[PDB]
Formats: C-alpha cells, structure tokens, sequence
RNA sequence: AACUGCGAAUGGCUCAUUAAAUCAGUUAUCGUUUAUUUGAUAGUUCCUUUACUACAUGGUAUAACUGUGGUAAUUCUAGAGCU
RNA sequence: GUGGCCUACCAUGGUUUCAACGGGUAACGGGGAAUAAGGGUUCGAUUCCGGAGAGGGAGCCUGAGAAACGGCUACCACAUCCA
RNA sequence: CUUAGUGAGGCCUCAGGAUCUGGGAGAAUUUGGACAAACUUGGUCAUUUAGA
RNA sequence: UGAACAGCCUCUAGUUGAUAGAAUAAUGUAGAUAAGGGAAGUCGGCAAAAUAGAUCCGUAACUUCGGGAUAAGGAUUGGCU
RNA sequence: CAGUCAAGCGUUCAUAGCGACAUUGCUUUUUGAUUCUUCGAUGUCGGCUCUUCCUAUCAUACCGAAGCAGAAUUCGGUAAG
RNA sequence: GAAUGUUACCGCAAUAGUAAUUGAACUUAGUACGAGAGGAACAGUUCAUUCGGAUAAUUGGUUUUUGCGGCUGUCUGAUCAGGCAUUGCCGCGAAGCUACCAUCCGCUGGAUUAUGGCUGAACGCCUCUAAGUCAGAAUCCAUGCUAGAACGCGGUGAUUUC
RNA sequence: UGUACAACGGGGUAUUGUAAGCAGUAGAGUAGCCUUGUUGUUACGAUCUGCUGAGAUUAAGCCUUUGUUGUCUGAUUUGU
C-alpha cells in the first residue's frame, strides 16, 4: 500500500510504497490515532514515531475516526462531519464509509510524523515550506508578535512582494 | 449447468432433491419455482437428482399468475440454504431455497433478482451477474 | 489470510473454521461454533449472555489497563512566516518586546 | 473562488384519491402561530460595592487557498499547512 | 393553540324512514358551459378562486413557513452506469 | 380496506464516549418508546372474468 | 399438583418375589435423535411426525333450524408484588 | 431373429440403404401341441433387494461402408471391459 | 487351531481375487468443409458424473460425559445439597462413531482384435498372406493392489541340566 | 529396581456460562415499635449487583508431570 506521511512541523508531506507483507502488517488493526514506531516500516524511519491519521480504501472510500471496524459501513452523516459536504440546508446524505482499524484492503494510509528518527527523510525534513497567510485580526498580530495594546499595529502587518514585471508591488 | 453456462462448477453440496420448491426470485410473475428435474444429473437406481446453487433445473410454478402455472420451464437455483462449502474452508448457507426462471440459453424472465445471490451461481451466468444486487 | 470473528459472541474465526449465515435482508453473520450460532437462532441477546465480548464491553469487565493513563505528545515550535513577504525580515521584526 | 445572508414553501403541471370531505355563501379565534412590509418600542446588563472588571473594542476554528492522496465511476472526498 | 388530538379514571352515550351506515361514481368543488316561451334538462379534467399530488406508502431535516419531493431517509414497484 | 405474524427508517428517550476542550461538547455504538413503511399468511368489499 | 377416583410424587400398610456373573460383536426387540429437501418411498402416508389444557377473539358451505362447530384462523399463560 | 436367388425400390443405377415371388435356416423371455417328472404337496403373480451370466450391442473404445462436402445420421467389423 | 525339534524375527510368491467409469466448459475455432445456412476434431487446460478404498483438520449428525446450566410436579421442616417421574422435561454440550451432509487418494508397461499396411509369390501380371512383417482397441498378459498354499518356500536370532 | 508401572495430586487442554457464602443507597414493594422523624429505626420482598468469565466436570480410547503413596519370581509347557 501507499502511506501519505505529512511533516506538520515544516508542513511538508510525501508518499512512499511499500510491498512486502510484513513491513506494511505492523499498522494492521491499528487504529486512527495510534502511534506506530518505525524501525518496523523501514530503516530509513528507524526511530520516527507515526500516528495515524486518516486514508483511503481501495474503490477510494475514506476513514472515519471512531467507527472501530476493519469493514465498511453505510451511515447517515451531517453537516459538521467527516467525508461529507452537505449539497443543502439541513440535508443529510447515506453514504458508506471505512473504519478507522487499517487492514490491507486500504490504497493509501495516511501518517502524521510526532517524533524524528534518527535519520532524515528527503521530501519531509530537508525541506520546509512556508505558512501562506498570516495574521490579519488585530488582536491576532500582537499574539503572533507579543507587542502589548501599546505598539500600534499597522507597520507589524505582512507584505507580500509581487511584480508587475518592471513594477513591485506592497 | 449445460447450455450457455460459460464457466466450470466445483462441487457444492446438493440441497435440493426433486419435488423441492424454492422461492421465486425474480420479478416474473411466479411466487415458487417446484424442482422436477436437474439438468446433468446423475444416473443411480433410486437417487433423486438434486439441484445446488447455480445449477439450472426444470420447474413449474405452483403459485404464481395463472399465464405462468401449469408447464416447465428452466430455472436456475440462486440461493441455497443447505450449507455447501468452497475451496477456503467457509461453510455458509442462506436462509432460503431460491431460484429465478430463466431460458435454457440461460437468459432470465424478470428484469431483477430480489434478494441475495451466491458468486458461485452468478460467476456462471452472465445474466445473472447483471440482474443481481449483492452477490453473497 | 483474515481471521474474522464472531458476530454474537466475538471470538476470532481462524481460517475454515465455523459457519457463516447469509440473512435474507443479504446481512452476513459468522459464528465461530455452533454454540453462538444457536444461541443466534434462539434470538438470545449477547448483552445477556455473560461469556461474550458484546455482554462484558457493555459491562466494564476487566478491561483495567486501557482505562490507564499513556504517554504521547510533542513539542513544536518552528517559524515559516508568510508566503509573499520575506521569512528572513519576519523574525528581526519579530524581536517582540512584553 | 469561498464564507455569510436571503431564496429555493412563489411559480408552473395534473385531477388520482376525495360524497358531509372538499368546495360555496355565511361565520368564529373571549381558540392560536406568523418571515417580511409598515408604524411604534430600550439610561438599569459588573459586584461584599477603595487599592478593580480589555471598552482605545476580549476568543479560536475554518472555508476558499497552498500542497500531499485515494476510486472504473457522481456536484465523492481524506491526510496536512494557512486566514 | 381549541378539541377523544392522545393517556389515564369514569359513565353509557352518539346517528337513523325528515333515509343513518353501507355500496356506486367512466365524482375534485365553485366562478361557470351547452340548450333560447316559461318551468327545465345536460355538462364543467380544462385560462380565475379553493383543494389534493408529485411512481405508491411512511418518515423527517432545514426553516417564518414544507410532513416539501426539480429536499433527505426507509421500504414496495420500476429502472440506470461499472473495471 | 384489514386480523395475525415479522418489521425498515427517521424522530423522542436510558445509555456510549473515537476526540477536545473547559461539569460541557461530541462520532460509531446502544436501551426504551411513539410513529410506522414494508414482507408472509389469511380474511373482506368492489369490479372483472375462463369453462365441458 | 390438577377439572378429577387421570397421570406423576408421598403417609399408613405391604413388598423388594421374577437363575446368576463378565462383556457390550453382527442381526434383532423395545425406547430415541438426525443437516437440506419434504411422500419424490409405497398397493396405499403403512409407520412415525404434527396437533392438544385453559382464558380471550374469531368461525364457512350446507341444514331436518336441533346443527355443521374445539369448524377454520389467531393471541394469551411463570415468578414475585 | 437370420439367410440364399434377385424381379424390383432407390432421378439414373438390382444389392449405398431396401427387396417381391419363392426358398433355407435359427432361437426357446411367445403361444401352442404332448402329459415324461412331481397330487402321504417342488408355497402360487408383481415389486423390493441382490448376485451372476448370455449377446441377437442402447451407450462407451478402435475400426471398415455410405446415395459420408461439413455437422448430423446410417449399414457393417473387433467387442458384454 | 493339534501335528512335520522349540521359539522368535524378517521375508519369498504359487494359486486366487482385482477397477475404474462417463459427461461438459475453455481452448482449438466461428477454424478446416460449405453458395449459404450451417459447422467438427487430435494436442493443452479447468471442472464434473457413476464407481471404489480410505479418512475425521474442518462443517453437520448423534448425546448416559446423565459434563454444565435451565424448568415442572413432588418428598427430605427450612437452608444447603439432593431422591423419585422405565434416561422426567429444555438449551448447550467435549470424546467416539459418522455423512457426496464432511475430507483425502484411485498406477503404467507389453501383447494382440477388427482394421489399415510392408515385402511378396502362388499366377513372368496382380495381390496385406501363401512364407515373413509394421501399425493397431473400453480386449488380453503383465506392472500395481488384496489374500498368502493353515500338508509351497527362504534368510535370521536364541535355544532349557537339579 | 527404571526416560519402570500404577493410585492420586499438580499444570495444560476442553465443556458450561457465573458456585456456595457474604455484602449491598440495586428491588415493584410489604409489616411492626415509638422518640411520629427535616434519609426515624428494626427487620422481611421475585429479582439485581459485587467478590466471580466464577463454580463444577475434564479420560473413563485427551496432553503432561522432579510431587505423594504403592507395586516388581504365582501357574503351565516345550528338544534336532
Ligand atoms: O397356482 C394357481 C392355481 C390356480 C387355482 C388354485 N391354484
Ligand atoms: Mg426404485
Ligand atoms: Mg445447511
Ligand atoms: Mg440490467
Ligand atoms: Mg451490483
Ligand atoms: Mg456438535
Ligand atoms: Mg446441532
Ligand atoms: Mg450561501
Ligand atoms: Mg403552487
Ligand atoms: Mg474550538
Ligand atoms: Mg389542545
Ligand atoms: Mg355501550
Ligand atoms: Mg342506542
Ligand atoms: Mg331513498
Ligand atoms: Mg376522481
Ligand atoms: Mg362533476
Ligand atoms: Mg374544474
Ligand atoms: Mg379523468
Ligand atoms: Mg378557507
Ligand atoms: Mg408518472
Ligand atoms: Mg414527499
Ligand atoms: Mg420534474
Ligand atoms: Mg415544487
Ligand atoms: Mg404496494
Ligand atoms: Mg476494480
Ligand atoms: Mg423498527
Ligand atoms: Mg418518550
Ligand atoms: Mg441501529
Ligand atoms: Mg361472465
Ligand atoms: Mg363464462
Ligand atoms: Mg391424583
Ligand atoms: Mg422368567
Ligand atoms: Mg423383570
Ligand atoms: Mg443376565
Ligand atoms: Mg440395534
Ligand atoms: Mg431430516
Ligand atoms: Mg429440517
Ligand atoms: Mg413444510
Ligand atoms: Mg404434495
Ligand atoms: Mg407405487
Ligand atoms: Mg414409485
Ligand atoms: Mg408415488
Ligand atoms: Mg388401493
Ligand atoms: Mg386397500
Ligand atoms: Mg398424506
Ligand atoms: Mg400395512
Ligand atoms: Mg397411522
Ligand atoms: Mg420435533
Ligand atoms: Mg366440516
Ligand atoms: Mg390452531
Ligand atoms: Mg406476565
Ligand atoms: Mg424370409
Ligand atoms: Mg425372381
Ligand atoms: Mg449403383
Ligand atoms: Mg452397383
Ligand atoms: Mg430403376
Ligand atoms: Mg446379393
Ligand atoms: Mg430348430
Ligand atoms: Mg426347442
Ligand atoms: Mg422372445
Ligand atoms: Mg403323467
Ligand atoms: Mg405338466
Ligand atoms: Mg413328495
Ligand atoms: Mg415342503
Ligand atoms: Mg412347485
Ligand atoms: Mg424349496
Ligand atoms: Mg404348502
Ligand atoms: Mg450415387
Ligand atoms: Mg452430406
Ligand atoms: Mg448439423
Ligand atoms: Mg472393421
Ligand atoms: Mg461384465
Ligand atoms: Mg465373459
Ligand atoms: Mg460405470
Ligand atoms: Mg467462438
Ligand atoms: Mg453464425
Ligand atoms: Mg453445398
Ligand atoms: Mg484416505
Ligand atoms: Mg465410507
Ligand atoms: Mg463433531
Ligand atoms: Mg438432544
Ligand atoms: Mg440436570
Ligand atoms: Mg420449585
Ligand atoms: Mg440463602
Ligand atoms: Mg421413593
Ligand atoms: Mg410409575
Ligand atoms: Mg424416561
Ligand atoms: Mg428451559
Ligand atoms: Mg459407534
Ligand atoms: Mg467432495
Ligand atoms: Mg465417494
Ligand atoms: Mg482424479
Ligand atoms: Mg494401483
Ligand atoms: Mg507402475
Ligand atoms: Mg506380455
Ligand atoms: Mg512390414
Ligand atoms: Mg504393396
Ligand atoms: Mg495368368
Ligand atoms: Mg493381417
Ligand atoms: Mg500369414
Ligand atoms: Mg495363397
Ligand atoms: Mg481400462
Ligand atoms: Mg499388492
Ligand atoms: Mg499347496
Ligand atoms: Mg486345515
Ligand atoms: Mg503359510
Ligand atoms: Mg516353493
Ligand atoms: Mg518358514
Ligand atoms: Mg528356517
Ligand atoms: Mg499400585
Ligand atoms: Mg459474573
Ligand atoms: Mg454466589
Ligand atoms: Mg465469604
Ligand atoms: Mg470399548
Ligand atoms: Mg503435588
Ligand atoms: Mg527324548
């Protein structure tokens, strides 16, 4: 199967595919947010610990935290949930779903690294990539700079360079 | 088996001896299909021929609108429920006897099939694999 | 290779063990031995039926342990800025004062 | 784009049920609900009540977005990073 | 919100030859239409008003307002695409 | 139309507590209800109708 | 207990009389149960299975109006308070 | 049940497949005829069961022939495993 | 199971019994053949029927395990634990037995038949036949399998003293 | 006279499905004495819960054992 492991500390993410059985068989009914330690999975994650997040089936269903079960099931969801986006006011929908228990029915799990290994990974901790939009409440630039309802705001906001070709613009 | 079955058929239990009626399962008309024979049955003074999932029979239909009563007709047991077993050691059975009426090409008579339907039956006619809702 | 397990007691179904029961609305049911699968037929309710996982889950049997506190959390804290406006020039400014 | 609000209960179509039902003309709400439109309508909100309570205005969590994905397939959508 | 709307307890009431109740209706009701001595007979699915339905039932979310269907959910009957 | 049997589903309610905050939220899950489609089997009323 | 001189258990009274011992083959006699089907068995449902008390509801053709009728078909049943 | 002659049938062509009049046989699950055995007793239809044998082979093996293009059939040989 | 010294172990094999069957789907191939309609087969593969010999991991059956639990009537004062109701009744019930209701396994060489042929005279030609000879069948004999001659046999061990 | 054999006992495995006892603010509820209760008290109540997946059975054709106890020359016959 494929594992999607994100690097939320840089926000980076990458894929990896990993055959053989008993490599992948250490996530195998573990649930979504269990932390699996890595020498396991590879040695190049020798030490990184993964809790695991989220993923999708085969036939591409997603999971669901807190469903338990290793199966599918079809449940009524609602607004404020998981794998639904609801078309209408008050709309519910019955839609199937994959349980939270991993087994090898999935395509792709989906990983949240918690602890480094003793090793880097290429595409996750080499590199890190920016945040995209900072503070734009008030109140919110003095947390994200520490500056007292004294400093005024105004000069403490981000500007984004962006050029006109032979003009740069604020 | 026989005609137009494309596909072969390892062993399954037989649970259905002539004069067994299996429920109609198929929008047709009829409400029971009554096994008089089996398609490629065996020959022994004084067995009876007995149908299993997926073989086709002959019936007539005991109950059912009148135009459909009172001949034969080929059928195709669709549900079991004399436990059989298959080649991953399950041993699972259904809860009825159930068959839907079909052509000796193996086409059906109804438009659907309601209820469940064994994969060993419908990896075995096509037409049934189209009209079927879940398969085991 | 999957073992399954029970659904009226919940043991585990190693391979070509027990029997499974196709229900009419097509609803599967594996029963380990024919001792559930009975009791199954009799329309008993596992949550009435000591021995099983369903009964104890439901009544706070044993399970000790995994009301035990565990130990699992991070500690972050790394800078990125903003998309568009200098990372370099967004932690000079960010010198901060109270 | 998306959020938020409002609308989608109007319109249009059909005559299947329906025989004291509907419908009609006539009443009743001293028997109740009402978005809206219209006109009115608000000094009181803290607390053992001098070493005071952000009012020069208190909180986060998300869409869109970036980026990583899944499925033959739908106005399917998951993990991650913002606001 | 009134009310057997419903539940408890309680009585034994309610309708009827001045036609109850039941059956039929190839019956939605009214404005109206056709037929011109008058009295009448026949008709109105159908442009306006009311009502009921959204394939048959039920259930409900949102909401000021729907038991809504160019909303959901279940079943029944249809019926579509596929790897 | 409807007895009896079986009974989906939403709703109300006893529980539940993946997580996630400050006693509260809250998914799968589940108890008890009213509402109740629907399947099986019968009955009934209306309207049809084959037949030596 | 229960409708009862029924069956089942008991007091009184009376028995414990009916060659014995060791095994537990085939076949039997007698008592039983079988997945799925359900009379296809057979001269024939022979045999066996199914039903069964009571409270309640519900009950057809036809009839000499007395019946047919426990017609048929249903629900119900402990304990304890 | 099987032959011999071969007038004929088979478009033509007697004998691929058939075959008149005649004539030669075989068989003993037909039915007769006989009355040898049993009337101081050979239990007397059918089925159930189950064994074995015959071949005048329905199928299956390998063949020759065809009025066998192919597919189907047909006549025939070795054949009762 | 007496008797061929005793006893024991390992074997040989006479004679005898013998077993496997039939179908289909794929594929061949929409192929050869045919104007067309139609429409095969050999090699290969996957399954099946009828039969046979085992076997009990599983699934099912069976229940005096009178193993656990449940229920009625009663008798032991109650309690506990029990007796009786030709195994009281009910659910579950290991073990064993057991079922195409369950699972596994069912061998390959030769010789020939019919029939097609080789060479070839009789008969200067011709002829599968006269001499000789090739190919050949669910047949036959073997291989395999079951007995093992209680008057068929072999190899081998130990063979007694008051 | 010993990796002996047996009777038990222990451990495994398996069946059933929570023992007895005691406890309880579980329990429709019910009695009795007043000091008539700002839980009055003493008991009693099918059932429920806890100790308790407990208790009971488990080779009689299951497995296993450092434990415990015991057992180990009776009879008949056979020769080329
Ligand atoms: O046999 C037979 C003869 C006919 C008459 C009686 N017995
Ligand atoms: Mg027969
Ligand atoms: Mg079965
Ligand atoms: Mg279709
Ligand atoms: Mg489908
Ligand atoms: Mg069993
Ligand atoms: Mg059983
Ligand atoms: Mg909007
Ligand atoms: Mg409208
Ligand atoms: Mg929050
Ligand atoms: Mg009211
Ligand atoms: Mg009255
Ligand atoms: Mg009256
Ligand atoms: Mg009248
Ligand atoms: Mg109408
Ligand atoms: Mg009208
Ligand atoms: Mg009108
Ligand atoms: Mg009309
Ligand atoms: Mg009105
Ligand atoms: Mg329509
Ligand atoms: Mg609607
Ligand atoms: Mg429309
Ligand atoms: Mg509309
Ligand atoms: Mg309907
Ligand atoms: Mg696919
Ligand atoms: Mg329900
Ligand atoms: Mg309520
Ligand atoms: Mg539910
Ligand atoms: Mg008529
Ligand atoms: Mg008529
Ligand atoms: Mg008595
Ligand atoms: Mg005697
Ligand atoms: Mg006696
Ligand atoms: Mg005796
Ligand atoms: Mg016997
Ligand atoms: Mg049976
Ligand atoms: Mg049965
Ligand atoms: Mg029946
Ligand atoms: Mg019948
Ligand atoms: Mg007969
Ligand atoms: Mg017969
Ligand atoms: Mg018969
Ligand atoms: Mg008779
Ligand atoms: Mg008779
Ligand atoms: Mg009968
Ligand atoms: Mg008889
Ligand atoms: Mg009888
Ligand atoms: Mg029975
Ligand atoms: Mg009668
Ligand atoms: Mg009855
Ligand atoms: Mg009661
Ligand atoms: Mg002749
Ligand atoms: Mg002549
Ligand atoms: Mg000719
Ligand atoms: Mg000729
Ligand atoms: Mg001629
Ligand atoms: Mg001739
Ligand atoms: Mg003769
Ligand atoms: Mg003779
Ligand atoms: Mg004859
Ligand atoms: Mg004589
Ligand atoms: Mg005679
Ligand atoms: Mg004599
Ligand atoms: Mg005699
Ligand atoms: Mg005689
Ligand atoms: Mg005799
Ligand atoms: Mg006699
Ligand atoms: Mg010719
Ligand atoms: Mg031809
Ligand atoms: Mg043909
Ligand atoms: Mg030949
Ligand atoms: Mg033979
Ligand atoms: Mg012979
Ligand atoms: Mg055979
Ligand atoms: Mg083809
Ligand atoms: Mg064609
Ligand atoms: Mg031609
Ligand atoms: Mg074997
Ligand atoms: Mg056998
Ligand atoms: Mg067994
Ligand atoms: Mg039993
Ligand atoms: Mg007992
Ligand atoms: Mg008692
Ligand atoms: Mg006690
Ligand atoms: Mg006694
Ligand atoms: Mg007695
Ligand atoms: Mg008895
Ligand atoms: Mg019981
Ligand atoms: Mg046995
Ligand atoms: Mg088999
Ligand atoms: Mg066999
Ligand atoms: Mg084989
Ligand atoms: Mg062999
Ligand atoms: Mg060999
Ligand atoms: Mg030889
Ligand atoms: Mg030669
Ligand atoms: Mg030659
Ligand atoms: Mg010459
Ligand atoms: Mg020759
Ligand atoms: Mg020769
Ligand atoms: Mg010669
Ligand atoms: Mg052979
Ligand atoms: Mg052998
Ligand atoms: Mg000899
Ligand atoms: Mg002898
Ligand atoms: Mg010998
Ligand atoms: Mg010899
Ligand atoms: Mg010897
Ligand atoms: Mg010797
Ligand atoms: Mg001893
Ligand atoms: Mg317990
Ligand atoms: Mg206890
Ligand atoms: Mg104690
Ligand atoms: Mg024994
Ligand atoms: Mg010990
Ligand atoms: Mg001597």
């Amino acid at each position: 199967m494929k594992l999607n492991i994100s690097y939320p500390v840089n926000g980076s993410q990458k894929t990896f595919e990993i055959d053989d059985e008993h490599r992948i068989r250490v996530f195998f009914d573990k649930r979504i947010g269990q932390e699996v330690d890595g020498e396991a999975v590879g040695d190049e994650f020798k030490g990184y610990v993964f809790k695991i997040s989220g993923g999708n089936d085969k036939q591409g269903f997603p999971m669901k935290q807190g469903v338990l079960l290793p199966t599918r099931i079809k449940l009524l969801l609602t607004k404020n949930v998981s794998c639904y986006r609801p078309r209408r006011d008050g709309e519910r929908k019955r839609k199937s779903v994959r349980g939270a228990i991993v087994g090898p029915d999935l395509a792709v799990l989906a990983l949240v690294i918690v602890k480094k290994g003793e090793q880097e990974l290429e595409g996750l901790t080499d590199t890190t990539v920016p945040k995209r939009l900072g503070p734009k409440r008030a109140n919110n630039i003095r947390k994200f700079f520490g500056l007292s309802k004294e400093d005024d705001v105004r000069d403490f906001v981000i500007r984004r360079e962006v050029t006109k070709g032979e003009k740069t613009y604020t | 088996s026989g005609n137009g079955a494309q596909g072969t058929k390892f062993r399954i239990s037989l649970g259905l001896p002539v004069g067994a009626i299996m429920n109609c399962a198929d929008n047709s008309g009829a409400r029971n299909l009554y096994i008089i024979a089996v398609k490629g049955s065996g020959s022994r003074l004084n067995r009876l021929p007995a149908a299993s999932l997926g073989d086709m029979v002959m019936a007539t239909v005991k109950k059912g609108k009148p135009e459909l009563r009172k001949k034969v007709m080929p059928a195709i047991v669709v549900r079991q429920a004399k436990s059989w077993r298959r080649r991953d050691g399950v041993f699972l059975y259904f809860e009825d006897n159930a068959g839907v009426i079909a052509n000796p090409k193996g086409e059906m008579k109804g438009s659907a099939i309601t209820g469940p339907v064994g994969k060993e039956c419908a990896d075995l006619w096509p037409r049934v694999a189209s009209n079927s809702g879940v398969v085991v | 290779m999957k073992v399954e397990i029970d659904s009226f007691s919940g043991a585990k179904i190693y391979p070509g063990r027990g029997t499974l029961f196709v229900r009419g609305d097509s609803k599967i049911f594996r029963f380990q031995n024919s001792k559930s699968a009975s009791l199954f037929k009799q329309r008993k309710n596992p949550r009435r039926i000591a021995w099983t996982v369903l009964f104890r889950k439901h009544h706070k049997k044993g399970i000790t342990e995994e009301v035990a506190k565990k130990r699992s959390r991070k500690t972050v804290k790394a800078q990125r800025p903003i998309t568009g406006a200098s990372l370099d020039l967004i932690k000079e400014r960010r010198s901060l004062k109270p």
